[PDB]
This record gives C-alpha cells, structure tokens and sequence, in this order.
C-alpha cells in the first residue's frame, strides 16, 4: 500500500476512536467536567503547544476534535503528511485523557501513565548537559523475549533514557530488566495511544526549557528536531494505526527505526532486520555520540 | 507585441541591438512573416525532384495524394524519420570524434586517461581485461570496441550495464532492436526514399530503432569517454549569464559542442607564456567563458563561467567585449559571420565538419591539441588589441550556480543519508526510496533549446518552477540547464525559495539544490544511466517508474532523435514546441497513442508550460498508482 | 496539350487506365499544378523547428538570409547534400543486403557461389587467399572484408584496382578521398544540421566525398558480389514493352530492386510444384516479367522478358492481367496499393525496409529465400483463378532486345577482333584503340529515370539517337536502358539503322549493338570499371578521356548520387532535368564551372536532348584535341 | 598526329602532286594527247570503276582531279576518311597516266609498271579457284635485306602472289629472289604511286569475272572485300602519303600489316614488330587458310 495512504489510514482510524472514546465522556459525566493530566501547567501539552488554548472540560475535549480534523488534509504531499501525522498525537492525546476523564485511576503500575511536570524538569536538567545522551522510544513486539531485553539493556547501558510502550513491557518483564526514573527505563501503557506521554515530554521542553510560547508550531518543531536527540524502535507488525504515529515523530524530528518492511524514507525512518547492530543504527541515525570518561591529566 | 525574452540582461542587449542597427534571431523571425502551414504540418515532401509536392492536411478535403502516391501520414512520417536521422547523425559525429581522441590517447601526450575508475569499469563492459595490463593498452582496446559499435556489420553491439534486460526484450519483440550507429541512419535514409517505405508504423519504428544508437550509444559513449579523459564531474560552483564578461581582461567564448578544442583552451589559458602576453596588450587576464554544450563541458568540469544559451549567442558580441569567438560544430548561428563584422570580434571557426563563410578557419589540428590550441588562443588575445572601450555596454547581471552533478557525484551526495549499519554504499537506493515512499512524487527531465516561437527561457522556467513545486526533482541539460543557471535556480537557497516541502526536505538532508544541472546533451544519457539503476535496483522496467521528460522551447533535429529514444526508453516525453506533424492524423495517433502500447510511453505536445506540468503530476500519479507507490 | 509519352502501348492503356477510371502518375502531376518556386530553386530549408524557412533566388531582393543567418546559398547546398546522402544511403542499404547473402553462402544453402573465376580474381583485390582453400571459406572472408568497407572507422578502404591513381591522389589532395559508406552518410547529415557547415565549396566537397563511397564502393560491391552469387551477365536475348504479358499465362511481374528475392522467384519458377499448379489453375505456364533494376538483373542474367520501366508500372496493372505484383524495395509507387484495388492484381510487398500500407506484405525469409519465393509464387499463380478475361487489354507490342553486356562479356567480344599474333587477349584494347584512332568519337553513358517533367521515353531515345548518329557508342543501365530496349535500340539491327558510319562499322567487326545494356543502376560500376580500365591502359586520368554521362529524365535521389559521383571521378554529366539549385548563385557556378578546376569534370544542364548532343560532341572533341587524337 | 588528320594529310599531298603531273602534262603535250594504259579495255580502271567514264585526252585527265578533290571531305566521320583514302588511289592513278603520257616507255625492268588486262584473266582463274590463296602487297623499306627476302620467299613457298613497290624492290634482288610472273613476284615501281597497279588487278577482276557494270562503286568495294583476297605490308617509316593510300586499301576491304607504330584498327589496320611471324598475321588478317 501506498505509504501517504498508511499514514492517512491510521489517523482516520485515530480519529473514530477519538470520537469513540469522547463520546464516553459526555454521557457518563456530562460537558462541564474537569479534563486535565496530573501536576501539569500545560493543560494538554500537545493541542497547548499547537494552538496555545488550554482545556478545561469535557465539552472543550468534545470541541478540540476539529483540530484533528483539520489536520487531515488528504494530499499526497510531505506536508500534508507530517500534518496528518500531528493529527494522530493530537488524536492520541483526546483518547488519553479520556482514559483519565472516565476513571480516577486508569492506569496501574507497571504502567507508569502520564508523567508528571517536576519529572521533567528532573530529567531536563542532565538531558542539556548530555549526561543522558538520548531518549528510545521502543514499541511493539519483539520476536524473543531475550532480543526484547538485550536491547534495551543495552541502550540502559549506554546511559541513555528509554520508553517502553506496547507488548514489550511484557516481554522487557519476562526478560529481567528493572524499571524505574532513576533506571532510565519507564513503561508507559499498553494502548498504542500512550506512545503520546513521550511526545509530551519534548513539547514541554520547548515550552519550559526552550521558553517558546504556546501556539507557535513551527519553531516548537525546530526545537523539537535540534534539541532533543530523540528516536523510536517498531518492532514486530505494524497497524495502520501504530504507522500513523510515526508521522508524527518525523514531524518532531525523530528518525523512526523498525525491522518490519516499509518503504523507507533515509534518516527518518529506516529498516533493519539486524537486532544484534539495531543499537548503532539508532545511535546513528539520530547523531548520539557516547560521553567517555577519561581520569584527568595534570602537568603544572 | 509579445516579449522577446525575460531575461534582463537579454532585454537589455536587444535593445543595444536595435541601437546599433544589426539584426537578430528575432528580427528574422519576423521577416519570415507567416511560414508555410504545409511544412509546419509535415504534409510536404521534397524526396525526389518529381515535386515537390504538398497534401491538404485537412483528410478528406483537397489533394490528398503526392504524385508517386505518398499519403499524408507517409510524408510526415518519412519527415519525421529524417528528422530523427539527423540528429542522431549529429551526436553520432560528436561521440565518434571522442573516441577517436581516446583511441591517440598516450602517457607523454596531450590527451590523457584521469579517470582510471572510470575507464576499467567501461572496460569490463566492453568485455576488455585489464587485470595487469598498462593503463593505456586498456584505453586503446576500450575505443576499438566503443568504435566498432558504429560501423560493425556483424554480431551484436555492446549496450551499458543499466540499461534494463525487459527493456532489451521489449525491443527484440518490438523489433527495435538498435544495430551500428551509423548502420541506421542510412537505414532511415534508405525506407524515406521515394517509393520505399510508405506505412506510418513502421517508419516511425525505423525511426525509434534509429534514437537508441544515439542515447544508448553515440550519446552514452561520447559522455563515458569524455569522464576517462577529461575526468568525471563533481559538484563545482560557477557563474552564469551574460554578466561574466569581464570588460578589463580578455573575453574567449568558447561556443559550440566538441569538448576536446574547448578543454585544451582551458589548458592553454594557463600557459605562462599567453598570461603575459594578455597583459602586455592592456588586459588583466584570460576570462573563459562557456556557451551552449561546450561552455557546460568545461564548466561542469572545471567551473568556467557560462556566457549564455543558444539564443543569446548573438548578445554576446553585441557587448562589443568579445574579443574571439571560437566555435566547431553544432548550432553555430551562420548569422554570427555576418554579425561579427559589425565589431572587432574575430569571428574563428575551427572545425572541418562546420565551415562558415566568411569566418576565421583556423583548423584545430588534433594531432598537436596543445599547440593548436595555444596558436588560436594566441589570435584571440591579439584581437583584445582592438577593443573600443566606448562601446561596450556589458549589463551587471550574474547569477550564481552549483553543477557538475554527474551520476557518480548524485551517488556520492546520496550517501551522506545513508545509515552506515543498514543499507549498502554507493548505490541509488536512497533515491528510490523516497520515490517509493512517495516524499518526491517523481523525476522530471527538463532538456531543449531555445525557439522564437516561445518566449526565450519563459517556458523553460516555468516547467522546472511547477516541477519542483510539486514535489517533483528536475534534472537539466543543455541550454534548459543554463536557462535556470541565469534564472538562479541552480543552488541549494532554491530549496526554500521555488520547491515544495517534500523535495525541500530532500535537499536539505542530501545538500543538493532542487535542480541538478547534469551537463550537455550527449550528458543525457547520463539521465538514462540514471534511471536504469532505478529501474533495476527495484526490479522494474523504465515504463513503470513515475518519471517524465520535458522540451519546453525545442528546436534542432538533435531534440527529435533525443525525445524519440526517451519515449522509446519508455519515458513519457513532453514537447513545448510543435513538430511537423498536425498533418498526419496516423502519425498523431501513433505518436501521442499508440506508442503507450508499444514501449510503455507516449508522446505529449502542449505549449501552455501550466497545462504541463499538470498532466506530468497526473501522468506519473497513474504509474505510481499503477505500481502500488 | 503535350503528349504523355512515345510508346504506343504506354498510350493505348493510358486511354484504358481513363476509361477504367483509375489514377496514373501522369494525372497526379496535372492535380498538382503549379509547382512551388522556392523549393524547385532550392532556396527552401525545414533542418528545424525555427522555420520553415524561404529566402529569395533572386539575389539582393526579397528575404536574403534564413532564420539561423543561413544564405540562399548555403541553404541549396545543403539540401543538394542530404539529396546526395539520400541516393547514397540507398544504394548502401542494397550493396548491403547483397554482401550479407554472400556471407551466408553455403554449400547446403539456398545461395551459392556461381562465378567463382571472378570470385578468384575478387578477393585478390581484398587480399583474401584463394590458393589451395575451399571457395566458400573465400566467398565469407571476402564478404567480411566488403562489409568493413561499410563502417570501418580506422584504416583506408578497399577501391577496385581499375580505379586510376591519378584519380586516387587527385581526391587526396582536394580532401575528398572516400571513407567508410555509412560513415559519410552521416557526415553529411550531420554538417547539414542546423548550425554547422554554412559554406557552399565545403558543402559540396562534403557530398562529393559521400559520392565516392556509392559508385567505387556500394555500387561497386553490390555489383560485384551480385555477378559471384547469381553469374556474370552475357550477352542475351530476350523481348520488352508491355506485350510480353501472355493473356493465357501466369503474368507474375517482378518489381524493384534487391535481386536476391528476384533471383530466388526465377528458380522457384521451374519448381514442378508451380508449373503443374500454373496448369492445374487453367494457364498455359508461369510468364515471368521484370520492371526497372530488379527487372535488368534477372533480364541480364536469365533473359527474363521486361514488362517497362518507371512510369509505366501503373499501366501493367491496367492491362488487367498481372496476377502478382511482387516489389521489394526502392522506386514502388505507393500508388500502386490503391490501383490495384480496382483490379484482382494482388500487389506483394516483402521487404521489411519498404511496407506499403493496404498491401499484402509477404516478408521475404532470406534464411530460407527459396522456400520463401515459391510461397510468395504460389500466391501469385493462385490469384489467377479471380482473373476476369473479358477485361484484358494487353496491347500487341513488344520489341526484341540484346544485353547482358558486363565489362567481362564486353571484354570477351573484343577478343573476336584481336590478330592472334599482335596484340593481348582479354583486354580493353580494341575499344581504347578505335577511340585513339578516331573511329569512335567517344563514349557516352545514358542512365536515369523517368520524370513526368518530360516526355517520359522521349528524351532517352533522343539523346541516345543522336549521340550514336555522331559514332558515339552509348552504353545504358536502368530505365534509360529499358526505354532503349522498347524503343529497339538494343538490336544488332539498329547499327545501320540509327548509327554513323564508324559505330555501324564497329558493330559489325565486334558484333554487337551499337547501345550496350550494361545492366542495373548499382551496374553503373560498370561503366566506371570500364571507363578507369581504359584511362590506365592509355596511361591517362579518366577526365582526360572522350567520355560523357547524360540524364535526360532523372528524378531519384539515386540519380543525384549518381551523377555526382560520376562527375568527381572524371566523366562529363548532363542533366536533362533541372535540378532544385536555381535560387543559389555560387552552387550553380560550382557545379557547371569550378567543378572543372577540381576534378576535371562539370555538370550540364540542357533540357533539349538535340542540344545537349550537341554540347556532348563538341566536349568531347575538345577533349580529343586536348589529348592529341 | 591524329590518324583521320594524317589520312586528309597525305590526301592532300596526293592530290597536290597530281595537279603537279597533270600540269607537266598540258604543258608539254597539250590538253588532246592521249592518255591510255597498254592493253586495257577499261581506260583508267579506278575512275573508270568509280564514274562509268573513261579517259582518253589530257584535257580529261585535268578534269578527273575533280574527282580526287570531292573524295577528300575534312570531317573526322568513318565515311569521310574511306572516301579520303580513295581519293589517293585515284591521284595516284592520274600520276601513273601521267607518267605513260610523258613517256612512251615510263617503266623499265625489273620495274613492271603496268599490269595488262591479259595477265588480269591468266592470273585471275587460280584466284577464283584458290591456287593462289592471295595477293600480297608489300611495300616499303626492311630495316635488313635478310628479313625481306626472308618474308617474301615464305609469301612465295606458299604459293601465292606477291607484289613489290619502294625500296624493297632492291631488298629483294639483293636477297637472291627472283622474280616473274610464272615466279609469282611482281614489282610495280619505285614510287610510291605505283600500288595503284595492284589496285587496279582488284577492280578489272570485279569488271571481268564480276560481270559488275562501270560505276557501281559500292558494288565493285563489296567484291574487292569478299572475293579478292588482298593484303598490304608496309615495312619502314611510313610517310603521310602511304598512310593516305593505306585508307584506300582499306577501303577496298584489304587489312593492312605493317611493322611502324600507328593508331590500330582491328582486322584493318594492325602492328606486327616480329618479322618472323609476319606472315602468319597477315594470312589470318585475310583469312587466308593454305
Ligand atoms: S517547399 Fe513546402 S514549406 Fe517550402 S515554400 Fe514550398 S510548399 Fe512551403
Ligand atoms: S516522394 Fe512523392 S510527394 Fe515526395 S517529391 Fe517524390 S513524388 Fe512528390
Ligand atoms: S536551418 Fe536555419 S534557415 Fe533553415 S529552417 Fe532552420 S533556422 Fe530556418
Ligand atoms: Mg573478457
Ligand atoms: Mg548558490
Ligand atoms: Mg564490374
Ligand atoms: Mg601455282
């Protein structure tokens, strides 16, 4: 299938379930009902960052469907892609703070959920002097619940933070790894749609540590390309869905590494079979340089 | 009335035309009033001196049969055909001398081998070992083998590596297979003799078979030898149009197409003894300066400073700073000797192939390249001599320009986004990936001429501008290349300016302007090179891949036989200006339909640039679809 | 108003051809009337898509220079150029489709070595051994020796030994020793592009050297290699006109050119296959006839009977009784698709280099060429059975006629006169002894078509009558021969009937006819064979000898090619149809007048036959004296 | 030195010293002396056979040179050079008469001279029956008396006539031949005008055994060419008045051999350098089988 099609499909596909689940919202508890994410001045960090308007109620939830809506413009052009890709996390923001909306507590560890502001300004102050050379946002399924952990043991290892999202928390789990904020290693959700937790993180560093003010799309992508060294691992079978929001990393500027066959696109989204040399691929791909550490030399 | 131009610096110089009282193309044009609606239409033939005849184009009304009883789809199409003949009978001349000069090449010579890469991968080819042997005993057997496609008359010819094997047997079935060069141009010749053939398809077929010795073979060995010898194009920075010319040092315009008299001025202009002697005349220096196909040569490889494109050639002297004009063969307006006179410029014509009466000959001796060169160069820095410096009016125009992008350096530029653990080096993946992803939509070739009937260079830019903003990549050769040198297309601030967000990111990622300048005309078959690896490495054939080649403002016979082997390649080809052949309703309908049929492509004729470009986003949107992209 | 032709039978089915109301070429050319000026005058170009272009005849007024600059001048000398290139490319593509059946020569094969005494005598000429090897080894490696003539690109070619070396060094010092046929083919067509060659003595120098490689090499091989495969011509008798169609037969008629189709007819019509099948349909038997060469191949060769020459292939049609109108390539009216509509005649296309549409195209299958000419025979003996016999009209006139008179059968019969004790055998003695003695005043060659512009017929007889009534032997090839033939001139009766005193007598000690068909228009090497034969007997150059070439109803490019090289290698030509040169003033004074201080000779143009017989005998005395006989 | 040139040439000079003769003639005989041939029935045979007339006075001899003078057409055409050649035959019958005008006895042995029309029907007989297989006319000048008598002694063994005028009437005695009618060799004269008395053999042999009438011209040409079976040899230089009487030789139908080089017309005019097989040359030449 044409590949503008794939990522039109899953954002279509977004928005009926955006419509789906804020359709929820309005019978159980009605168009005035307080929607926010827990210790966050931002309201909804990413329809904030595009639009500079702040969500309050159910009914502003309800009403900022037509920022999807308008961002799906069906041509095939790169534009429109991106475009269409930004539709899907917006989407995906919708659906996620339904989930909060419709249950008090609709998330349970091990899914850590959304994170909270204070955690990223803790994380924000070694990301700047490279102290975590990088963020991996891995998703899907491995084929092997000991390449599953291999892998992000390793990019644990390198000293850089990583995300799991999806079947491979379970297979991360099964493979002994240890989780945590001070491990570097934070499990999301197991809905594709929590992937949008991540996103956040780099909006709200334009906004807090880049001092861009809301509503000013362009530059918070500049930011978002320069700044923060960001890369997402597909593993296993790709949804139209899941192929939708990876759009709207390369949108951000994040190199998309996957093992499934897709028409590749150089130095935004990349195929390799080889999970042994996965690691450098994404390395690479997003320039992250490792920090040696070498003992000091004095002559005086 | 209509403008002449929308250059600056050529509306500027038309009028000190007019000032000076001399004429132009464009004051011939005019006084040639109303041309004939029989030639224009095809329905003439002059094959015999029984007529000559002339048909009504119009079927079913007036004169419907010549007097041997040529119909009118037999006359154009046997037109047509001479067209093609000719034209492949120019590039196969032009390749023919180069290989010739490969073949003389020697270590302690003129003409040497600085692309050694380039000439053992030829080599294998060719079918020549190399392994041991001496760098110049390779040259020697590559230029017999590459000459022998020519003129043998028995086995098979020998054809480059990307050219795809469906293609190959989409000929063989077709029955187009190409033969030695020069083998079919007579055979062209022979069936547009009277009373030979008289069918619209097969002409035309002939007339197919024909284009491919020229893109497949004189064109493509004329190219692959002038990298061996003179060194394979990489991106260069230069400056174009008219405001080159520099009014204190000595202005050489090299016009024309055969690059070996052209490089070894190059060479002579460095020679210490004619530096001094620039400046003993009153100049500060030697300022080359390209035109048409020879000034692309030498300033894809060494940079020289483009002059202009073919209908400029006359503004040129009109500066009255041009102090020697030399030219060889090809598209040299006869007006110029006729020109020239009105000023100092010394009007030199070198090639036997193209004398010119009342021109210069100074015969450019290839046995002594060096010193011919030398001795010519010598007269063109003696006429500085005679400059008046009141009547020079050069305008202050100049745009910057990146070329020298040939399939070697577009390879090499494709690697600094390839991912060092994934994908293999060296190789035209990264191009097809973003073609099959669908961030470029396609690849358009915008090649030709220039031609009165269009506003010189309107059309040319227009194409390209609506090209790139569509997120399609254009590559350019000939005076269409220069067209957008002088306009600033050329460099990579053109990304942000002209190109849609696709290609715009492309170039940002490669480091590439959006329209690569690929060289002259005989270059254009570095553009088959080029599509052939993509065809290829996807496992497809030519016909299949969303690309598309357009002649805005066409002209010479060599644009016929270049646009009939691109359809014939099974590439889509679109013709701003149009050929003699509204005259013929089977010609039409074999050339703008049937073809599709028969090799994948068809021709499309629309003048209107914006109407163009149109059906080239819908055209190659259906090969995308048709091919699941 | 002017009559059509001379010939009765011509006339009488030209009455029929109005009655049946059918189209001939007589009646195309009246449709057509006034003729445009500007391309009868040459001053008419369309090398691009800039023009068409029309500059004036008339010198200083009108539109003086062309679009590109290009001159009334340079554009006739152009469009002479591609005329010459044309002609040469056409006899190239039949000397080549010969040497390639040579090659294929076998001794389980359709094709065999006949004459292997001039095969012998051939390869010495291509330094080929012969002693103790198999001739079919001999016959290839000669074969692939001729064939490199075709595109050599290094080295010289191979001319035939009776080419003098006078006239060798004299095209060596003016630059126009030949080079490879294909090779100056495309020479010419690439120098007549838009933007090279603008000078008229260069043009025409170009056209002579592309000439050179027609009469001395294509012609010459396609002769040459003919004689080997099929037999050296002899002396033979057999009947022409129109009345040698036979009601009550099968009236297959034999069209064209290539013999090798022709050839394989002629013995495919002993085949007891179509012999009983011609009876078993009600015919008496298979009556082959042939038209214009391919007629005078098989007619010098096997005496097949000759139908007509040029323009009277229509009216065989219109007698009703031509059951298969076999063609091959070359000089076949595509008018004859459409006439034989109004007829059972099935009209047979087989080359694949001349398809003709609404014809029934038969490929001649050249790797099985006899099982493939009895299929195509077959096809023309069973259209015999849809032969209506009340509308036959096969006019009661036919005339005997001699040929077959190659310069061996020549040289054979001058060996009847030769004192056994004196002089050498097998010589060209004899002749060059009764034209030093004075006996013969000269010798003149007639060739050339027909041309609705003259009396078709007319100009022949009368040229031929005149030049033969001033003992002036005549020798005769293609249609010119075959409107002697008519005419029954090629009769041992006609000496004392039409010739002088020293002609008549001539004829009888040598017993020949005083008009000598010396075959085909590719046998004009003939006539440069004997011509260049008796220039070095006497130690002289060609343009030193009493000797002429008249056209006096040419049309064909062919012609042109002809003519040209004719004139560069030393032998007077006269046209009798006014070639398209008129609007250029230098062109006419290099072809009637400076040609002389070239190669020393010049062409003539006379429209009346009775003056140019004049204009040849006073050019021959002249000569005469000169030379001191 | 164009052959049709040097032919008109020579006839000219014919003609000249004819007017010459012709003028002695008038002078010292006047214009009513008789003017015959001993013992011929015919008068002057060649104008006789050319005009039906015959020539009895000088005044008619004078008035015959209008004869020479239409013969002598200067085109270069076949027809007018036969015509040219037989215009010296005829001047050099108007010098032969002359000669036997201006003295009663011109000739003295071993020159015959004139040829009687008895010895025309006494030779004639073995002519028609092949006796003799023909007639040999050799004139000139051999370059050794060795090779003359060497050549005319063949000529004799083989049975036929042979008949000398020039110089090689002294080459011949000096080679020990002799001479006779019964010896088959007949010298005519020393001048070069003296061939006209084996012309006339020719021409009274189609009056005689031809039963041709005086003055069909192209009939008395036809059976000199068929019947009689004549060849010349010319052997030395050759002037331009013997080239002239070679034409009329010719044109009476006889080849002509010679050993000088000069402009060849095959079967008529031939060079033959090697003596040794002149004779074979000149017997095919003819068609002369033995
Ligand atoms: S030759 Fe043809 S195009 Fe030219 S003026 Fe004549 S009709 Fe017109
Ligand atoms: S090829 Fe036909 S239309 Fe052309 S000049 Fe000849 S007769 Fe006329
Ligand atoms: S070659 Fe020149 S004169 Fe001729 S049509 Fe072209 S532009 Fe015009
Ligand atoms: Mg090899
Ligand atoms: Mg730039
Ligand atoms: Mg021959
Ligand atoms: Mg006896």
């Amino acid at each position: 299938m044409n590949l503008f099609q794939t990522v039109f499909t899953g954002s279509k596909q977004a928005l009926a379930a955006a419509e789906g689940i804020v359709k929820q919202a309005v019978d159980e508890k009605g168009r005035d009902y307080k929607v926010a994410f827990p210790d966050t001045a931002y309201s909804l960090p990413v329809i904030f960052a595009a639009t500079g308007k702040k969500i309050t109620n159910v009914g502003e939830l309800e009403g900022a469907l037509d920022i999807v809506r308008s961002l799906i413009v069906e041509e095939e052009m790169l534009d429109k892609l991106l475009n269409s890709g930004l539709a899907t996390a917006v989407a995906a923001e919708i659906i996620e703070a339904a989930k909060y909306v419709l249950s008090d507590a609709p998330y349970a560890e091990p899914c850590v959920g959304f994170i909270s502001d204070p955690i990223i300004r803790s994380l924000g102050v070694p990301l700047v002097t490279g102290d975590i050379p990088g963020v991996a946002v891995i998703l899907g399924e491995c084929p092997d619940s000991e390449t599953a952990a291999k892998i992000i043991k390793d990019y644990q290892s390198k000293g850089l933070l990583t995300c799991l999202v999806g079947k491979v928390i379970d297979q991360a789990i099964e493979g002994k790894v240890k989780m945590g904020l001070d491990l570097r290693v934070i499990p999301l959700g197991y809905d594709v749609t929590s992937v949008i937790h991540v996103v956040t993180i780099a909006i709200r560093a334009a906004l807090i540590f880049g001092g861009i003010k809301g509503g000013q799309l362009n530059d918070i992508l500049k930011y978002t390309a320069e700044r923060v060294p960001a890369f997402v691992n597909a593993f296993g079978p790709l949804s139209e869905l899941v192929v939708s929001a990876g759009a709207g990393a390369i949108a951000l500027g994040f190199p998309v590494l996957t093992d499934q066959v897709v028409p590749e696109v150089p130095t935004l989204l990349l195929t390799q079979k080889d999970y042994d040399k996965m690691v450098k691929t994404s390395l690479e791909a997003r320039n992250i340089k490792i920090k040696i550490t070498e003992i000091p030399i004095p002559v005086s | 009335e209509k403008a002449k131009s929308i250059d600056q610096a050529t509306l500027q110089l038309l009028d000190k035309a007019k000032q000076d009282g001399v004429e132009t193309v464009w004051d011939r044009k005019a006084d040639m009033k109303v041309q004939c609606g029989f030639g224009s239409a095809g329905v003439c033939c002059r094959n015999c001196s029984m007529g000559p005849c002339r048909v009504s184009p119009v079927p079913g009304k007036g004169v419907e049969r010549g007097i041997c009883g040529a119909t009118a789809d037999v006359i154009v199409s046997r037109n047509f055909a001479r067209m093609v003949a000719a034209g492949t009978a120019a590039h196969s001349d032009h390749g023919r001398s180069i290989a010739l000069s490969l073949y003389h090449t020697s270590k302690d010579g003129d003409i040497k081998v600085k692309d050694e890469n380039k000439l053992k991968e030829v080599a294998k080819s060719f079918n020549v070992e190399t392994e041991g042997r001496d760098i110049y005993d390779i040259a020697h057997d590559v230029a017999k083998e590459g000459l022998s496609n020519y003129g043998k008359q028995l086995g098979e010819v020998t054809l480059p590596p990307s050219l795809p094997e469906k293609r190959k047997e989409l000929w063989r079935k077709l029955g187009v297979y190409p033969r030695a060069v020069d083998r079919e141009i007579a055979a062209v010749m022979h069936s547009t003799h009277i009373g030979c053939n008289a069918d619209a398809e097969a002409m035309i077929k002939m007339s197919m078979r024909c284009s491919l010795t020229d893109g497949w073979m004189g064109s493509f060995m004329g190219t692959e030898f002038s990298d061996i010898m003179f060194g394979t194009p990489h991106s260069i920075d230069t400056e174009a149009n008219l405001g080159v010319l520099e009014k204190n040092s000595v202005n050489v315009v090299l016009h024309g197409h055969e690059p070996l008299l052209s490089e070894m001025v190059v060479e002579a202009a460095s020679d210490p003894e004619l530096v001094e002697l620039a400046k003993s005349v009153g100049a500060d220096g030697i300022n080359l300066c390209g035109m048409c196909c020879t000034g692309n040569e030498v300033s894809m490889r060494h940079g020289i400073k483009i002059a202009g494109n073919f209908m400029q050639q006359e503004l040129a002297v009109v500066t009255g700073a041009v102090d020697g004009l030399i030219v060889d063969v090809q598209c040299i307006m006869p007006a110029l000797a006729k020109l020239s006179k009105s000023y100092h410029t010394k009007f030199i014509t070198t090639s036997p192939k193209a004398h010119i009466t009342d021109s210069i000959y100074m015969e450019f001796d290839e046995e002594n390249p060096l010193d011919s060169a030398k001795k010519i160069l010598k007269e063109a820095i003696l006429n500085f001599k005679n400059r008046d410096q009141s009547k020079v009016m050069i305008p202050e125009l100049k745009c910057k320009a990146i070329l020298g992008y040939s399939v070697e350096e577009i390879i090499n530029k494709l690697d600094k986004v390839v991912n060092t653990q994934i994908g293999p080096m060296q190789t035209v993946k990264p191009l097809a990936d973003v073609l099959v992803s669908g961030v470029l939509r396609g690849a358009a070739a915008v090649v030709g001429c220039n031609n009165p009937k269009v506003v010189q260079d309107s059309a040319h830019i227009e194409t390209i501008k609506g090209l790139i903003k569509n997120d399609v990549i254009v590559v350019v050769t000939g005076c269409a290349a220069q067209a957008a040198a002088k306009y600033g297309l050329l460099q990579k601030e053109a990304a942000e300016k002209y190109a849609g967000p696709g290609l715009a990111t492309v170039c940002k990622l490669v480091d590439i302007p959006p329209v690569l300048h690929m060289g002259s005309c005989v270059d254009i078959s570095r553009i088959l090179d080029l599509v052939g690896r993509v065809a290829n490495l996807l496992g497809v054939d030519m016909s299949d891949l969303p690309v598309a080649g357009v002649a805005p403002e066409w002209m010479s016979e060599k644009a016929v036989a270049i646009g009939t082997y691109v359809v014939t390649s099974g590439i889509d080809t679109w013709l701003g200006v149009a050929p003699p052949v509204t005259g013929g309703p089977e010609v039409v309908d074999i050339l703008t339909n049937k073809m599709e049929d028969w090799v994948g492509a068809k021709f499309f004729i629309e003048t209107d640039p914006h109407k163009a470009v149109e059906q080239i986003v819908n055209r190659m949107n259906e090969k995308r679809k048709k091919l699941g992209i």
